[PDB]
RNA sequence: GAGACCGAUAGCGCACAAGUAGAGUGAUCGAAAGAUGAAAAGCACUUUGAAAAGAGGGUUAAAUAGCACGUGAAAUUGUUGAAAGGGAAGCGCUUGUGACCAGACUUGCGCCCGGCGGAUCAUCCGGUGUUCUCACCGGUGCACUCCGCCGGGCUCAGGCCAG
RNA sequence: GGGACCGAGGACCGCGCUCUGCAAGGAUGCUGGCGUAAUGGUCACCAGCGACCCGUCUUGAAACACGGACCAAGGAGUCAAGGUUUUGCGCGAGUGUUUGGGUGUAAAACCCGCACGCGUAAGGUGAGAGCUUCGGCGCAUCAUCGACC
RNA sequence: CCCACCCAUACCCCGCCCUCAGGGUAGAAACGAUGCCCUGAGGAGUAGGCGGCCGUGGAGGUCAGUGACGAAGCCUAGGGCG
């Protein structure tokens, strides 16, 4: 059915991104995280008041990982065969139509998914 | 810390801070503890201290693992061949130093105590005989243990 | 001999034409896969005894592998279409999987697949009207 | 070692079989066989018909010689005796000479069938040096 | 141009691989796994009459 | 295309000039001077600037500009007379007024709703400088555009009860 | 004739009126530079302007393609919208205000009644298939049994924040 | 007696007890409001607290010194030969087809003659993994005494 | 000299991530066995060593993949996963 399977509460240890050092000061440095290799760098040495560093300690719960706030795991679907592939996982997986799928094929995918009970993440894109 | 105290702490199984253990009083052990004087506080525990330490913070070394002592079956499967089949037997062996005290103490994982409720004395790094917390407090180690638990 | 279900799983666990792999899970497009999940339990084309349930025009078409016909694909699948009652399809499908020892571990999955296909064949409810909120609603 | 270095599916099947046997039996024979299956080629030197023949020259006749290695033929032997040999792989000449002598070629899965605990088995290794 | 574009393979290994491929072609599930639509065909190692 | 796309084209008048050979900075300053004004006021002001009767304030590009009492009309000290930019804006404003006449709008009620000066592709000259260097003289042209337009519950049960009681009493 | 090559800062220096423009007395040195559109159908006519051009109008699927032409990033800039600012800004943790948003829910399941309306109640008979005991058809069934709808009643489970 | 933080697990199994049950191997029951921007989130700003500008180089370390106007694109352990260690694969006292020749759906694939490259043409004492008919057999290899060239 | 009080990433309890270690799992109602279940411990890190993943151009196979009812690129005070 529409409602997802019962699950433990979704806890996110950290909600904001890991910003690369000096990306605020330079426009040539994109915000994507990079490991600082400087031997004197304060962000590498972990001085207080500085940017945090990604670590496995921030890892999300194994039984909660990869699922949306609704509780489904996203599955990228390109066609009616993909939604029929999701047929058996109504309460665990949700369908997400790929960006390159045309309007009529999206309509068909939503129709088959609504027959199957499979939740659609982007059901109202081209309506 | 010098290497001789570093080795004595390793052998007394005091790897962390607030890391109490039981020791059988003897010439060799007393000399070890007297050398490691500047880092530990030791004394003579009583029945209540032993009972509460075993009951609340008692864990066993089972195949090299820390198992909470929730079961007389665990006690029997580990120390049964020495006649210790229950936590009462373990407490008795610890308190009245029996023939198998070495086996009982080693089975007991070193007790990981919390910081005292009430703190230590104003300057904890002198001797108990000089207004501090280090060294041999004969029967006041009981009060320290109530603070630690 | 040289070939078995174990050998086939050894060859095909890492890559199939039926294998679809994404970040949230690995699935299988095989018609003899009752849960569309990549596993030796559910690899129908791998296992000697296997079951598969597909939709019909009104009901469910159930296929099962014939162990004495693995060399003959055109005559390797016992196909029965169950177009009577939901409860009767479940009875027959659970017997085909558990009475004579052909995949009792897949009995539950087969019954669930039949139920899901029948619910899919059931007529579908109209949508609730969409309600706008905040700036969009006042816009 | 948990996974073998080899990519051979049949060696993987043998590894699974003997892992099950080692876990579900009290057999150090099975444990050592699993260990020797996990070791690599340079640590599994070939065993020759000469070495096996002189290891059965004593009262060890009428037995199953198990070697987790490849058995090689030795031209220095004019005669090969009857013998119950099991190994990972044989040479063509080793098979031919054993079968002409009157023995039987055996694989490790077969040896697991007839002798799942290693009874009347002479376990042999080849020259490392 | 001297990049060593070609690979020397033992002929025994080439023949081993060919034999394994023939056995795999004889195996029926492997055709479906490779992506061949073999469901209306009997006798996976098809033999069609030479006179035909 | 025009930057201000929120104005319907049937109710306004427009004018454009591109690759105009006039100082971008001075043209921007005088455009800001005439921004938001009525058409006649802007035309008279630009003519007065040409005649050095009134001066435009230099706000941003105002390095080392002399002080004049005319700047007091703007609450500033740096005022200057960009004659060339004034003439260019007069030309575009008259073109926009002619477009308004063609469209039939009332010319006495038009304001300068949008005016924008952007930088055009730079042009080159070269002069001869000492110590072996040739000094570049890129001229700085600008684009100008302008548009004139006509001047014209989910309350709680407790809250619901409180309101009902207060309405009754 | 080809390629597991390169794809306009690449590939020969040269995909173009390139060994050209240009530099050096000379031997010599030596670049930059591709793309509208299917088709020029490359904007008739009106109006403002000295003109360049602008505004209407028109061609085109598109002028958000006008020969400064495929798509059109950043640096930098203008206009508008919102905001901050007692001798730096920027960055981390945590609220608060304002603006703007993704989810979740719209009820599902199962029992007690009545109205129905239909077609595949149990058992048995023949054929077929199969895991040789399980099914499938066709007949039988004749509607206190099945299967769907409606008008009601009840149970359980259902979102957010809390006591 | 009062307060705070937490509720991990998910049929039964076990230790127990105060045993018609239980506070005994991890939270249930009852109720209310709302069911929508209300919770939640992203941006901008304020507020309290924290917080040296990066890289290179030198030294025990600092300091100095050097590079840094900004952005886009390009940009630096590759290839070959000869050695050598390890891992995977085939054959194995042998191994290597592709110099060349024969087919070919034609630079592919398949097959092969004679050479050639590299390699090859006996114990005792004590341990010892692993077997045993529990009397003992005894891999590899090691220490010593050996035997031969 | 005495009493109470304040707080570190230290110590004690609980949750979660990962790593390591020790066990269980087939006359299979049976498994991405490269899986799953149980228990315990541990977590700074330069040179260096090992492993797994992410991304780009091109090639073989496959998804009987997507696409003028709009591929790719690009923008985004709009979201989701890691």
């Amino acid at each position: 059915m529409v409602a997802a399977k019962k699950h433990v509460p979704i806890v996110k240890k950290r909600t904001k991104r890991f910003m690369r050092h000096q990306s605020d000061r330079f426009k040539c440095l994109d915000s994507a995280w990079r490991k600082p290799k400087g031997i004197d760098n304060r962000v590498r040495r972990r001085f207080k008041g500085n940017l945090a560093m990604p670590s496995i300690g921030y890892g999300s719960n194994k039984k909660t990982k990869h699922m949306m706030p609704s509780g489904h795991k996203a599955f990228l679907v390109h066609n009616v065969k993909d939604v029929e592939l999701l047929l058996m996982h109504n309460r665990t997986y949700a369908a997400e139509i790929a960006h390159n799928v045309s309007s009529r094929k999206r309509i068909d995918i939503i129709t088959r998914a609504k027959q199957l009970g499979v939740k659609v993440t982007n059901a109202k894109a081209k309506v | 810390i010098p290497p001789k105290p570093r080795k004595i702490l390793q052998l007394l199984r005091l790897r962390q801070i607030n890391n109490g253990v039981f020791v059988k009083v003897t010439k060799a052990t007393a000399e070890m503890i007297k050398i490691v004087e500047p880092w530990v506080a030791y004394g003579y525990p009583n029945l209540k201290s032993v009972r509460e330490l075993i009951y609340k913070r008692g864990y066993g070394k089972v195949n090299g693992q820390r198992i909470p002592l929730t079961d007389n079956a665990i006690i029997e499967e580990n120390l049964g061949k020495y006649g210790i089949i229950c936590i009462e037997d373990l407490i008795h062996e610890i308190f009245t130093v029996g023939p198998n005290f070495k086996q009982a103490a080693n089975f007991l994982w070193p007790f990981k105590l919390s910081n005292p409720n009430g703190g230590f004395r104003p300057r904890k790094f002198k001797h108990f005989i000089e207004g501090g917390d280090l060294g041999n407090r004969e029967e006041h180690i009981n009060a320290l243990i109530r603070a630690m638990n | 001999s040289n070939v078995s279900a174990d050998l086939i799983w050894e060859v095909s666990r890492n890559y199939n034409s039926f294998l679809v792999k994404q970040r949230t899970g690995t699935f299988s497009r095989d018609a003899l896969n009752l849960t569309n999940q990549h596993s030796r339990k559910h690899a129908g084309f791998v296992n000697d005894k296997a079951l598969g349930i597909v939709p019909a025009e009104k009901g469910v078409k159930v296929i099962a592998k014939k162990v004495k016909a693995a060399n003959k694909p055109a005559s390797s699948l016992y196909t029965v279409t169950y177009k009577s009652t939901a409860r009767k399809a479940y009875k027959a499908i659970a017997s085909q999987a558990a009475k004579h020892g052909y995949r009792a571990d897949l009995r539950q999955a087969a019954v669930a697949r039949a139920s899901a296909i029948l619910r899919s064949q059931r007529p579908v409810k109209p949508e609730p009207p969409k309600k706008l909120r905040g700036a969009a609603a006042r816009r | 070692r948990k996974a073998p270095k080899s990519d051979n599916v049949y060696l993987k099947l043998l590894v699974k079989l003997y892992r099950f046997l080692a876990r579900r039996t009290e057999a150090p024979f099975n444990k050592v066989v699993l260990r020797r299956l996990f070791m690599s080629r340079i640590n599994r030197p070939p065993v020759s018909l000469s070495r096996i023949a002189r290891n059965l020259k004593n009262g060890n006749e009428k037995k199953t010689v198990v070697v987790v290695a490849t058995v090689t033929d030795d031209n220095r032997l004019l005669q090969v005796p009857k013998m119950e040999v099991a190994a990972l792989r044989f040479t063509a000449k080793a098979r031919a000479r054993i079968e002409a002598a009157g023995g039987r070629t055996l694989t490790l899965d077969q040896l697991a069938l007839e002798k799942p605990t290693g009874a009347n088995t002479l376990l042999l290794r080849g020259p490392k040096n | 141009i001297w990049r060593k574009w070609h690979v020397k393979i033992n002929q025994g290994q080439k023949r081993f691989a060919t034999a394994s491929a023939l056995a795999a072609s004889a195996v029926a599930p492997l055709l479906m796994a490779r992506g061949h639509q073999v469901s209306t065909v009997p006798e996976v190692p098809l033999v069609v009459d030479s006179a035909a | 295309r025009y930057a201000a796309t929120e104005i319907a084209p049937t109710k306004s008048a427009r004018a454009r000039g591109s690759y105009l050979r006039v100082s971008f900075k001075n043209t921007r300053e005088t455009a800001q001077a005439i921004n938001g004004w009525k058409l006649q006021r802007a035309l008279t002001f630009l003519q007065n600037v040409i005649d050095k009767k009134e001066a435009v304030p230099m706000r941003r590009y105002a390095g080392s500009t002399g002080r004049t009492a005319q700047g007091k009309q703007w609450g500033v000290s740096r005022a200057r007379w960009p004659v060339k930019s004034a003439q260019f804006l007069i030309g575009l404003l008259k073109n926009a007024e002619a477009n308004a006449d063609a469209k039939g709008l009332d010319t006495g009620n038009l304001i300068i709703k949008h005016i924008q000066v952007n930088q055009a592709p730079k042009q080159r000259r070269r002069t001869y400088r000492a110590h072996g260097r040739i000094n570049p003289y890129m001229s700085n042209p600008c684009h100008i555009e302008l548009i004139l337009t006509e001047a014209e519950s989910h309350l709680s049960s407790r809250q619901r009860g409180v309101r009902i009681r207060r309405a009754l009493t």
